[PDB]
DNA sequence: GCATCCGTGAGTCCAG
DNA sequence: TATAATGGGAGCTGTCACGGATGC
């Protein structure tokens, strides 16, 4: 069991996906500057476009490695449950997906890059956003659950 | 009040607090004494009570008193008692402990499921007093002081005193543990194994208890003294005889990680 | 609330 | 009465124990007036006066159980029975 | 050797000076080069000019100046003293009735100076002041969170000067004003600025509802100074209303300069949200006599405007960098100047009225010891003033460059939310959105970018190209975030043909929103990637292939690197490695050309183009602040031709000028029999052969003998009760000779304490009668080696009182400090980690037998195991090894620039020229394929990996191109059944090493009231046994052994003596006792007036404390 | 694991008291010297030194075994404390 | 004086008090070591007679924490002072020899 | 006997004075030459007890012999030390105090 | 933890209150932890 | 009955 | 031990969310 660059495939799903989206997003784009449909329902759109497109390419992803590599050792770790779960792999094979603001409200423009491809120095700083919420929350989260554990324990004591 | 090593001396924060209340007292009864009219007497009681105050709960009620050029209140007896620095949660339901030690984990293949690696110096530090009660048996020492003078300096341990340690363990176990303790299962005892160098060695089945990995994590190990703190770690605490979850009941110790990958 | 400032009212009355 | 996990061990009736969890002046107040005993039912209470906890081997269920060999035991047991 | 870069990327404009963010600013501070008339009102200068004239006799400030250094920067360290230069100012005390003028030149004291590298010695202790970011001062307008449609107006002057103001429109339609948790009326301080109904009709009238409720009748019937007089008792509540004082009390709160104090960025800002213009830094002017507005009318009809929906105002975000300003080491030593001279002033203005009111000078009327108290404290025990972390030099060099939001006027850790701690969209090419502490820290505590700088009014710029038209200029233009939001800025890597946008769409940014933009509405452009992150960040090479997370792990612990005796630069580097060693200053250039004189050990003599002969001392075995070494070693030959800025010597932790934080070894990916399960790490003993991973590190010991009222404390060789043996190495005067090695136990310094007056028990009564021997005056109180540590004494100094040019503090005869110095091999338990955050413990060393090897007998040096790489999803780590094979086999490194670097099909072609030398060499010495190579190929074409039917030779390079090659076994000979990868890859010794954590105790010290062990490794104390850990007991439900824990293992006087003699004489240990911190509670609830009576089942007393205490 | 542990927990109503019968043995055994032991000559716990095969030193391994055997008994108010502290320091003295 | 209380890093997590040892309490040590030679020396001391090993207790103080003097002892056994001395003398010697002998109270020098 | 329960309770000036050993009239520490506790202070050896085991401040009694005896010249008892963790003093108030706790 | 029946004696609360707290930190469309608390 | 103020909490161990 | 002197001075701000008293 070895991990080469090349052992994260990139399926040949993977431009189809992404070339049907695109035709998509310009649909949904020609929907909206005739005045169909609002920004709201426009983004909404979008959004649920592009994660079903992820699911779709993690299926790509994992129905390609069960067929023609079975013995990938992505595949492997990830199935026996040594290491590994579908949606780090796809990151790793497929697309990185949708991040979202600081705000919480996710981006539009999805990363379509994988960590085999690389990422822009665009598509890193939009990924900080949301590692760092995600670090601060678990910073400020093991606080809350220590003090709850020591609640139970004054509690439940006798 | 207690004089450092070099010479200065260190006070607690009452004494100071005491020294405002009785000199604030003092004043009352000479003010009293020498008739003073009543908007002096009024203005020292309303200090004396302020002492008072700040004594049993400083900040409690108005600007909490400081030492001259600090912005640090005084610690009063309220604030003594009370926090998570206070006297209940710092000294009393939980104590620093002797015949303790730690040290970094390493991962541990060969032990069995039952045992840890436990460096030699470590040992020999946390089992002291067994060891000099069995150099005494043994011919290595006339007497017990003689026995720890020669335990003292490192290059006066012949090889020995290290087979003696080997006796002196034999049988028992001994507690490791790693922060944070969040269930039951972050304390197990181990038949400890003496090996060379400096780190602990631990089996990788317990790895998923302790939530332990060996990205530089460290463990406290504690050495349970009695025949009773014995019989309990051997026979409730000990890692082979905990195999389930107490919380699913699902298997806490099992095959993971490179075990699993090579089955 | 403030000592100084009650003593000191308790001076200006005289 | 339904209340949360907070009140209702500030609540318990050992005050070592509430005093030792929070509010340590409220609850030493109200109980130096009410003139309260702890019993010392609880494992915090025990522990804070570094007593033998009730529970595990300390429990007064296998707390005072007693080991002898068969020679002894039948050695009291005519030491005993003369009597 | 060859170095082949990669990146089609030009960078128009180099790196800042990466320390300049310390160094200009605490020299615009002190302008010492600056001729005192041609000094600008800022710094030093400004806090003087603020703090004078002192008016009460008046006291007039004219000009200062700074000496020169007393001691060197060496001798600092060494004598414990502070780099530092006397401060003089000349002041002149003008009698304003006489006219008389005496003028004086005072010393108020010494000033800290700043080192070459941005750093300050502080009682020989290197320090660094941390930047703070805060809030900018401002008038901002954010949104009510009570109610929706409804503002509150913030006006925030600089911290410690001047108090916050905040205008709200109530519900019931009156505006307010909140200053000091008081809010009254807006109309009354209106009414004392001097406005009528007729200004506030006409200037506020255009939004018709609001202004209405600003009016009030009673107060525009009475005049200015009843309103004044009303808003002091307002304010003041039981002072008496006289005008003066009102006066006094609105001006200084308002208008008076020395106590409220606007920033000049403030000011800049409020000139800038507001359109106005303002005379000065404060909200109003006392002119005339009467009080003149300045700032609150625009901010009141702002507030208004807004409340309507008037088209050009908007809310702020005050987590803009825009908004968010950074106060550098100028700033808050500044700071803390001025509190000083403020206190100064205090001590001046009462010694105005005290002795003689005619004769007087400056140097009687002023008194420095405030300004010295204050400089001290901000220099020795601030939160922003740290201990320097100078590990290696990119640890230092990061430090200067760390932003904290804590400090003192700035947030605790319970006021920062998520608000705080995010990364803004405007901290692109500003603050770095990777490097940031993982913990309670995150996000307060970052990190400059590498190609950002903070300008004079303290907000962070970064550089952007402009494009005029199609064409991308090499000008420069450095934006502030605000400005930055006007433009269209693409990406760095968007396609060039020349100085033109070769691409029909291009990636852009419209106030951080990424957008596809045609080149005509391109508006300028980044300068590189590299300035989106900070310079550890930088240093990662592949970084697009790694997430965040991991990343952050790397730059952080690239920060925790130890300088190795043969440490090397990495194969695959970014190119900043070179960059990083020149700012920071580990390594020695040359300053012109000219020709090497002279190569020693600790000189190197040049003779440069003017003829002269310089001669660089080098520093040679220096412990750093965390003990590793710092020393330069020559890397030039007698008669060599240099030029300027070429390499003399080779710092710490460098090689060839080259930042050399690790080493490159041969590592293969695969599991090991379990030896690297769970980030474990298996290492091969050739590394301990070869001396890779060994670093040199310094412990410092001291020792002070000083006056006792018992008798002097003395340091002698002579001993009680040693041996020659235990005093061997000793010299005549007790101290520890130079070249010998000491370990645990071992005497440093000799040194004898008269023993305190103490009756002899008489049981040594009968053992001194015994054996005629009688009791020495003094004791053993030598310094000796702390368990587990040790070395070579490699220098000693001793201090004595009475020689020549030492002074210790009070009662103190001398002072002796001991250096040991010890050559640290790698072992297990050392942490490795390399630049990627993959990081682990060495777990086992095995002998070079075992080790996998290539075909070709070449053992790997490091095995990591490949279930890290999957979770972690950092790849960078893989193509550095890929690259690594490649040109470990071609012997060359490589530069592959962050996100624009080596792509595959170039480490393909590389992989492929470095297999035709890894087997066309084989298949020229006369060798085939091997019987287990076939066997191994089977198996990966069953994998597709390779295609079948080609060449064994085709298949074996059809595996090298992934990076992948046959392995064996040392154990059996038999292959790996699979091909692995392996290649070179970078890895560095991390500061945690198993000899400085391993500890244990038996028994020891104890402490004071509460009689509990010690804490801490160096005070031999016991592991803390928590409340969550007596949980785990509980819930075993083993009683004995917590009841151990909290009585017998510590606490329990009389429980621990009997039991240590129970263990020392085979008994069993004894049933415990009552706890001393119980009765330490039991008494402490007895001093509050509580009685605690600890009863028995009868309801009767029971006495814990055993008859003692009771009368 | 300890030998045949899941038959000591099976000997007793509650692990705790299996604890406290387990301790309060190995406290005869250190206090009589072992010299009051239930064991054979050929069940006696070994222990390999450099020597040879010594007596195990661990009085909890001796009383675990001891229980194995199914020569003591074990139960609540068995006999008053002081008359079996001094019939087995008469059986076996100090 | 300087305060215990004074804070020790930017946490509230450590006092200055919390790093100072206790130096007046006698370690598990030093108890252990002065309850040895307590036992030592009674057990050389049974090797006297118990009149010799009695004056000899009486002398130093090992009895009632007072040193008799020789007329004291010798009023007490009824002998003469000289012969208290004597005896005192003879019980000192073969006290050393023993010593000599045995070497068992020469660790407790330190 | 054995602790079986613990009781809490409010404590009156007359419990507070039969838990005293003396009173504090002096707000001085130590000597600033001998180093010694200051008399009728906050550390005096006749209140809280000797500083060193069974013997006396001037060194009248310095051995068991005497315990309980307290010193006719300094005024100590001769005991062990470990009482002056034990002792208290008190102070009397010349106007009564309210105690902050059950005031605020 | 050994699929049988209690022993008489275990300290069941403690138990309860570490095997509730112990997955806290990972309690993550989702409400988690702070309805946990709600709770 | 509903605002508003005050007070009290806000993870563990290590190492500095 | 005697000219006359007669009301202080420092503040410090970016939580947050409960419980429980006290304000219309
Ligand atoms: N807060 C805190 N600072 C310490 C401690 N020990 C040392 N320091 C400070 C003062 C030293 O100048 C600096 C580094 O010393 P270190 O390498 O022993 O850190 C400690 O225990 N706590
Ligand atoms: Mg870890
Ligand atoms: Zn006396």
């Amino acid at each position: 069991i070895t991990i080469g660059i090349d052992d994260a495939v990139i399926p040949e799903e993977k431009k189809q996906y992404l070339e049907e989206a695109d035709r998509k997003l310009l649909q949904i784009e020609q929907a909206y500057e005739m005045g169909f449909l609002t920004d709201r329902e426009r983004y909404d759109q979008i959004l649920q476009l592009w994660t079903e497109t992820t699911e779709k390419v993690t299926q790509a992803v994992f129905k390609n490695f069960e067929e023609n590599y079975p013995f990938n050792p992505l595949y492997v770790m990830a199935q026996s449950g040594a290491r590994g779960n579908p949606q780090q792999i796809r990151q790793l094979c497929g697309l990185r997906g949708l991040m979202q603001k600081p705000s919480g409200e996710t981006f539009e423009v999805p990363v379509r890059s994988s960590f085999r491809e690389g990422l822009t120095v665009l598509e890193y700083f939009i990924s900080s956003h949301g590692a760092r919420k995600g670090g601060a929350d678990t910073a400020l989260r093991t606080a809350d659950s220590g003090y709850l554990t020591r609640k139970l324990v004054d509690v439940t004591h006798e | 009040m207690v004089q450092v090593d070099g010479g200065r001396f260190a006070t607690s924060d009452l004494n100071d607090l005491y020294r405002r209340l009785i000199n604030r007292n003092n004043r009352l009864k000479k003010l009293l004494a020498q008739g003073a009219p009543e908007i002096i007497i009024r203005n020292e009681k309303r200090m004396l009570q302020e002492a008072v105050d700040a004594l049993l709960d400083n900040g409690r009620r108005g600007a909490p008193v400081t030492n001259p050029g600090s912005d640090r209140p005084l610690r009063s007896l309220t604030d003594i008692l009370s926090g998570k620095q206070g006297r209940f949660r710092q000294n009393l339901l939980g104590k620093r402990v002797d015949y303790s030690g730690r040290s970094v984990i390493v991962v541990g293949p060969q032990l069995k499921l039952h045992q840890c690696g436990l460096p030699k110096r470590m040992a020999l530090e946390l089992f002291k007093p067994f060891l000099l009660k069995k150099m005494e048996e043994k011919g290595i020492a006339p007497n017990v002081k003689a026995a720890r003078r020669m335990l003292e300096r490192q290059r006066d341990i012949k090889d020995e005193v290290w087979d003696a340690l080997e006796e002196v363990i034999h049988g028992k176990v001994v507690l490791l543990n790693r922060a944070p303790t969040l269930h039951r299962l972050g304390i197990q005892a181990f038949q400890p194994v003496l090996v060379e160098g400096q780190s602990i060695q631990l089996h990788p089945l317990v790895c998923e208890a302790f939530n332990a990995d060996f990205d530089g994590d460290q463990m406290a190990v504690h050495v349970p003294l009695s025949s009773f703190a014995q019989a309990e770690a051997r026979i409730q605490m000990l890692s082979a005889h905990n195999l389930l979850s107490p919380a699913s009941g699902e298997p806490l110790a099992k095959p993971s990680r490179d075990i699993i990958l090579g089955l | 609330s403030d000592p100084v400032r009650q003593y000191l009212h308790e001076i200006g009355q005289v | 009465l339904l209340m949360g996990v907070t009140k209702s061990a500030l609540s318990t009736k050992s005050w070592l124990s509430a005093a030792s969890f929070q509010n340590t002046t409220h609850v030493l107040t109200e109980a130096a007036i009410a003139g309260k005993k702890d019993e010392l039912i609880g494992l915090k209470e025990n522990v804070i006066l570094g007593r033998l906890i009730p529970a595990g081997t300390g429990s007064d269920f296998v707390r005072f159980t007693q080991v002898v060999d068969q020679k002894t035991l039948k050695a009291i047991e005519e030491a005993r029975k003369e009597a | 050797m060859e170095i082949k870069r990669f990146g089609r990327i030009r960078e128009v404009i180099p790196l800042p000076p990466l320390t300049e963010i310390q160094v200009e600013s605490y020299r615009r501070a002190l302008q010492a080069d600056v001729p005192p008339e041609k000094r600008e009102n800022v710094g030093i200068q400004a806090a003087f000019r603020e703090t004078f004239p002192i008016e009460e006799l008046v006291l007039d400030f004219l000009e200062y100046r700074l000496g020169e250094p007393p001691f060197p920067q060496d001798e600092c360290r060494e004598k414990d003293l502070t780099y530092q230069a006397p401060l003089y100012a000349r002041l002149q005390l003008i009698h304003k009735d006489t006219g008389l003028i005496k003028e004086d030149e005072v010393f108020l004291g010494h000033i800290p100076l700043m080192t070459e590298d941005g750093s300050f010695i502080i009682n020989g202790a290197d320090r660094v002041i941390v930047s703070q970011i805060h809030r900018s001062p401002g008038v901002y307008f954010t949104p009510d969170p009570a109610r929706p449609g409804r503002y509150i107006a913030s006006i925030i002057p600089l911290p410690k000067r001047g108090p916050w103001i905040d205008l709200e429109v109530e519900p019931n339609g009156v505006v307010s004003m909140k200053v000091n948790k008081r809010k009254f009326p807006l109309v009354l301080l209106l009414r004392v600025l001097g406005y009528d109904q007729e200004t506030l009709a006409r200037e506020l009238g255009a939004y018709g509802e609001l202004v209405q409720g600003l009016m009030d009748e009673s107060v525009f019937a009475m005049r200015p100074e009843e309103a004044l007089i009303r808003l002091f008792t307002l304010l003041r509540p039981g002072d008496p209303p006289k005008r003066d004082k009102a006066v006094a009390y609105v001006y200084g709160l308002i208008a008076d300069p020395r106590r409220y104090d606007l920033g000049e960025a403030g000011r800049y800002k409020a000139e800038e949200k507001l359109g106005i213009r303002l005379s000065g830094r404060t909200l109003a002017r006392f002119e005339d006599g009467e009080f003149k507005d300045e700032v609150f009318l625009p901010t009141l009809r702002y507030l208004f405007a807004l409340t309507a929906g008037v088209p050009g105002h908007e809310v702020d975000d005050i987590d803009h960098l825009g908004n968010r300003r950074i106060r550098t080491v100028g700033e808050l030593m500044t700071d803390q100047f001025r509190v000083g001279l403020a206190r100064l002033a205090r001590g001046v203005r009462e010694r105005m009225l005290m002795g003689s009111e005619d004769s007087l000078t400056p140097a009687k009327l002023v008194n420095s010891r405030p300004l010295e108290a204050a400089i001290r404290e901000f220099f020795s025990r601030s939160q922003l003033s740290q201990f320097k972390d100078e590990t290696n030099p990119l640890s230092s060099l990061r430090h200067k460059r760390r932003i904290s939001a804590l400090g003192p006027g700035g947030l605790t850790r319970e006021r920062a939310g998520f608000d705080v701690r995010d990364v803004h969209r405007t901290h692109y090419g500003r603050i770095c959105p990777v490097e940031t502490p993982e913990g309670a820290n995150i996000g307060l505590i970052t990190s400059l970018a590498a190609y950002a700088r903070v300008d004079e009014l303290g907000f962070i710029r970064t550089p952007y190209r402009r494009v005029v038209g199609g064409v991308v200029t090499d000008e420069v233009v450095y934006m502030t975030a605000t400005e930055e939001d006007r433009y269209t800025i693409a990406q760095a890597n968007t396609p060039l043909e020349g100085n033109r946008i070769a691409a029909e769409r291009v990636v852009a940014r419209r106030k951080g929103e990424p957008v596809i933009v045609s080149p005509e509405e391109v508006e300028f452009m980044d300068v590189s990637p590299k300035q989106v992150f900070s310079v550890n960040t930088n240093l990662i090479p592949f970084l697009e292939h790694d997430d965040a997370n991991r990343a952050l792990m790397g730059s952080n612990m690239q920060t925790q690197a130890v300088p190795l005796i043969r440490a090397q630069a990495p194969v695959v580097m970014t190119g900043l490695e070179e960059r990083v060693v020149r700012d920071s200053l580990a390594a020695l250039y040359a300053e012109e050309d000219g020709e090497v004189a002279k190569v020693d050990g600790n000189r190197i003599v040049v003779r440069y183009e003017d003829g002269r002969l310089v001669e660089y001392p080098l520093r040679r075995f220096y412990r750093s602040n965390q003990g590793t070494a710092l020393d330069q070693r020559p890397r030039v030959v007698v008669g060599q031709r240099v030029r300027k800025g070429d390499l003399l010597a080779d710092g710490p932790a460098s090689e060839n000028g080259f930042l050399a934080l690790g080493q490159n070894v041969l590592v293969a990916i695969m599991p090991f029999d379990g030896y690297n399960f769970e980030d474990a790490i298996v290492i091969s003993e050739e590394l301990l052969k070869r001396d890779f991973y060994t670093s040199i590190h310094i412990e410092r010991y001291e020792i002070e003998a000083r006056d006792t009222k018992l008798g002097p404390e003395r340091i002698t060789r002579d001993i009680p009760h040693l041996s020659e043996a235990a005093l061997r190495d000793l010299d005549e005067e007790g101290v520890v000779r130079i070249g010998a090695e000491v370990k645990p136990g071992d005497i440093l310094v000799g040194r004898t304490s008269f023993k305190g007056e103490s009756e002899p028990t008489p049981e040594e009564r009968l053992l001194r009668s015994i054996f005629g021997e009688k009791a020495r005056d003094v004791k053993d109180t030598s310094l000796r080696v702390p368990p587990g540590e040790g070395g070579i004494v490699v220098r000693t100094v001793r201090l004595r009182r009475g020689d020549p040019g030492v002074e210790l503090k009070p009662g103190v005869r001398e002072v002796v400090r001991v250096y040991v110095a010890q050559k640290r091999k790698l072992q297990v338990g050392d942490k490795l980690a390399n630049r990627h955050g993959n990081k682990g413990v060495v777990a086992k060393i095995l002998p070079v037998e075992d080790m996998p090897h290539l075909p070709d007998g070449t053992p790997v040096d490091v095995i990591l195991n490949p279930l890290g790489v999957p979770s972690r999803m950092n790849l960078g780590q893989i193509l550095e090894t890929h690259l690594g094979l490649a040109g470990y086999f071609l012997g060359q490194r490589y530069i592959s620039p962050i996100f624009d670097g080596a792509k595959e099909p170039e480490i393909k072609e590389l992989l492929a020229q470095a297999f035709e030398v890894y087997f066309g060499k084989r298949k020229g010495e006369g060798f085939g394929v091997d019987k287990r190579e076939v066997e191994v190929l089977r198996r990966a074409e069953k994998l597709g990996l390779v295609t079948p039917g080609k060449t064994p030779e085709e298949q074996l390079k059809e595996l090298f191109l992934q990076g992948k090659v046959v392995l064996y076994d040392g154990r059996t000979g038999e292959p790996i059944e699979g091909p692995i990868v392996v290649g070179q890859m970078f890895i560095m010794k991390l500061y945690h090493m198993v000899e400085d954590k391993m500890h244990a105790r038996s028994t020891g010290p104890y402490s004071l009231i509460t009689q509990q062990p010690l804490g801490g490794k160096a005070q031999f104390g016991g592991q803390r046994f928590g409340e969550m850990e007596v949980w785990a007991l509980e819930a075993y439900g083993a009683a004995h052994t917590l009841q151990e824990m909290l009585t017998l293992k510590s606490d329990d006087i009389e429980g621990r003596n009997a039991a240590y003699e129970a263990i020392i004489k085979g008994e069993d240990v004894p049933e415990p006792s009552v706890p001393e911190s119980f009765r330490v509670l039991v008494k402490e609830l007895q001093a509050l007036a509580l009685d605690v009576q600890t009863l028995d089942e009868k309801d009767n007393p029971v006495d814990i404390f055993e008859g003692l205490a009771s009368k | 694991a300890e030998p045949g542990i899941d038959k000591l927990f099976g000997m007793v109503d509650s692990k705790y008291r299996l604890t406290v019968v387990v301790a309060k043995r190995a406290q005869q055994l250190l206090r009589h010297g072992f010299k009051n032991t239930v064991l054979e000559p050929e069940e006696r716990p070994k222990m390999q030194t450099l020597e040879g095969l010594f007596d195990d030193p661990n009085a909890v391994t001796w009383a675990m075994k001891e229980l194995l055997t199914g020569r003591l008994v074990f139960g609540e108010n068995l006999v008053p404390e002081d008359r079996l502290q001094k019939e087995m320091e008469r059986l076996y003295p100090v | 004086p300087v305060s215990l209380e004074t804070p020790i890093g930017d946490e509230k997590d450590s006092f200055y008090g919390d790093f100072i040892p206790d130096e007046h309490l006698p370690s598990p040590v030093d108890a252990a070591t002065q309850s040895l030679l307590s036992e030592e020396l009674e057990k050389a001391l049974s090797k006297l007679s118990e009149r010799e090993a009695m004056v000899l207790k009486l002398r130093k103080g090992l009895i009632d924490g007072r040193e008799h003097t020789l007329e004291e002892v010798g009023a007490f056994f009824g002998v003469t002072r000289e012969r208290i001395r004597q005896i005192e003398n003879k019980a000192l010697r073969k006290l050393k020899y023993h010593e000599s002998r045995t070497r068992k109270l020469r660790d407790f020098l330190d | 006997k054995e602790v079986r329960k613990v009781r809490i309770a409010l404590a009156s000036p007359e419990k507070i004075r039969s838990w005293s050993y003396g009173e504090v009239e002096k707000p001085e520490t130590i000597n600033y030459r001998t180093l010694k506790p200051e008399r009728d202070g906050l550390f005096d050896e006749r209140i809280f007890g000797p500083i060193k085991d069974y013997e006396c401040a001037c060194g009248k009694y310095k051995r068991q012999r005497f315990e309980g005896k307290v010193c006719e010249r300094c005024g100590v008892e001769v005991t062990k030390s470990i009482v002056r963790r034990y002792r208290m003093g008190h102070i009397e108030l010349a106007t009564p105090a309210a105690h902050i706790w059950f005031v605020k | 933890s050994m699929a049988r029946p209690v022993s008489i004696g275990e300290a069941v609360g403690i138990v309860a209150a570490q095997s509730i707290g112990e997955p806290g930190t990972q309690l993550t469309i989702t409400q988690g932890l702070p309805r946990v608390i709600e709770l």
